[PDB]
């Protein structure tokens, strides 16, 4: 069944940004250095021997991808460590500090593997800004035809592309293209991850993020999963602009707990929850009299409360008179039974095992989309089963701040919160940096794959053995 | 504030 092309725009549009892109001065990109041994021990003298090496003439005339190139060929061993630098100083003292095992912001170093696979997060709600995933669609081939496979996806599925929005600096999102939007750099940023050798042990969603968790946990195909973020998007996006003024529903985050809640919304007999997103804080939503009234009582009480702009009112009644066409339009999506754990925020937080019966009914988007999001208690559930690495699939990374609160509740006080993309930081750098934590912790990712194939002996350095 | 190379904080 032939999928619709790039279009015309999208193509003059990538012409323009890589000719803008070709006229920026060129950074020099961050290398991780990965250093390992079966000991602690014998990880910290490699380091300082590798530092003295590249101290002296030799190691000085070799290029950093030529060093990590040859430190990613080594056997990886129990015991783990890498420097991510840009230049061959910022390489030492990084490699400095992992042999005297001191900390730093661009190394990390573990005695040994986490115990427990990945738990993939896929959010969304606040994380969009307007460049988001254009420069990584510029400069790496494998997230950019996956963006472009979602793009011809929803091309089909809504008739307009996503990639030229991604591509038009003069483009902004709503609430229908900020979440058909956030899902493309989803799915691609997921599949970039799997091309170097990652997997989610489980997934956990949150919202607009479930239809993504759907599709890498294998509970629809990539074409029902845009299916899914299509109906909800479009559909919310029409509902809003036919309701006028203070018939739009408002959401805001206050720092109430669940239990604080059912007491503080006597006063506020028509707001519900939309996200129990940590253990004292909820996005809550209703109409903005009562939404007001609430962020003023949280002010008063000394209370963090922080109002959202957005006239989406997902998981309140705003979603009634949608759930028909809803109902209709994913008539025919094909749940399939999971590949891989799945913590389901839709079900009250409850884990679905890999090869359980499948959750992705139609059912489950009208009851996700209705009801309230069982974030933190995902999250804790997780944490309860020995889970204690969380990656952030998204644009920016909301969400882990959220999970950080529910991961400190719990008593885990030291999780390994792995994000990806982030406004204001270099694209192509935060994926280096997220596979080399990924990697680090002795999670599926072939570093090898991190480096393009040696042409030449120049591509490798004569690093001490 | 996470930071450059994927640091709560």
């Amino acid at each position: 069944p032939e999928l619709p092309g790039v279009t015309e725009e999208a193509l003059r549009l990538k012409e323009a940004a890589l000719e803008e892109l070709a006229a920026q001065e060129v950074t020099a990109p961050l290398v991780p250095l990965a250093v390992s041994a079966f000991l602690t021990s014998r990880k910290k003298a490699a380091a300082a021997e590798l530092a003295d090496w590249m101290q002296s003439p030799e190691g000085q005339a070799s290029s950093l991808e030529s060093i990590g190139r040859s430190l990613s060929r080594r056997n990886h061993g129990r015991s783990r460590a890498v420097v991510l630098a840009h230049d061959h100083d910022e390489a030492i003292k990084g490699l400095r500090a992992v042999a005297a095992g001191k900390q730093a912001p661009n190394v990390f170093s573990v005695d040994g593997p986490v115990t427990t696979g990945p738990v993939w997060v896929l959010a969304g709600f606040g994380a969009q800004h307007r460049k988001m995933g254009k420069s990584l669609y510029l400069r790496n081939e494998v997230f950019a035809a996956w963006i472009e496979k979602v793009d011809a996806l929803v091309q089909d599925e809504l008739g307009y592309s996503v990639l030229e929005l991604i591509l038009d600096d003069a483009q902004d999102y709503g609430i229908e293209t900020t979440q058909v939007t956030i899902f493309a750099i989803q799915i691609a940023l997921g599949e970039l991850l799997r091309h170097h050798g990652a997997k989610p042990a489980a997934v956990i969603g949150q919202s607009l993020g479930e239809a993504a968790s759907a599709y890498f946990a294998g509970g629809l195909s990539l074409r029902d999963a845009t299916r899914a973020i299509c109906s909800r998007s479009h559909l919310m996006g029409e509902g809003e602009a036919m309701l006028f003024g203070e018939y739009i529903r408002l959401m805001a985050l206050v720092e109430y707990s669940a239990d604080e809640i059912r007491e503080v919304f006597s006063d506020f007999p028509d707001l519900e929850v939309c996200v129990y997103a940590a253990p004292t804080q909820t996005v809550i939503g209703g109409p903005p009299e009562q939404v007001d009234a609430i962020l003023a009582r949280a002010e008063a009480e000394g209370k963090f409360a922080r109002k959202f702009a957005t006239k989406g009112a997902s998981h309140t009644s705003q979603m009634d008179p949608l759930l028909g066409e809803l109902t209709a339009e994913l008539q025919g999506i094909k749940p399939t039974s999971p590949t891989c754990g799945i913590f389901s925020t839709v079900h009250e937080g409850r884990y679905i095992k890999p090869g359980g019966e499948p959750i992705h009914d139609v059912e489950y988007w009208k009851k996700g989309l209705r009801h309230s999001v069982y974030f933190t208690h995902g999250i804790r559930n997780a944490v309860d089963s020995g889970h204690t690495t969380f990656l952030e699939l998204a644009p920016n990374p909301v969400a882990l701040m959220q999970v950080a609160l529910t991961t400190a509740d719990a008593g885990l006080h030291d999780a390994q919160l792995i994000p990806t993309l982030a406004r204001k930081q270099d694209e192509v750098s935060s994926m280096v940096s997220t596979m080399a934590q990924l990697y680090v912790y002795g999670h599926d990712l072939d570093i090898r794959t991190l480096f393009s194939r040696a042409s030449g002996p120049q591509d490798y350095a004569n690093i001490p053995p | 504030k996470e930071n450059f190379w994927g640091m709560a904080v």
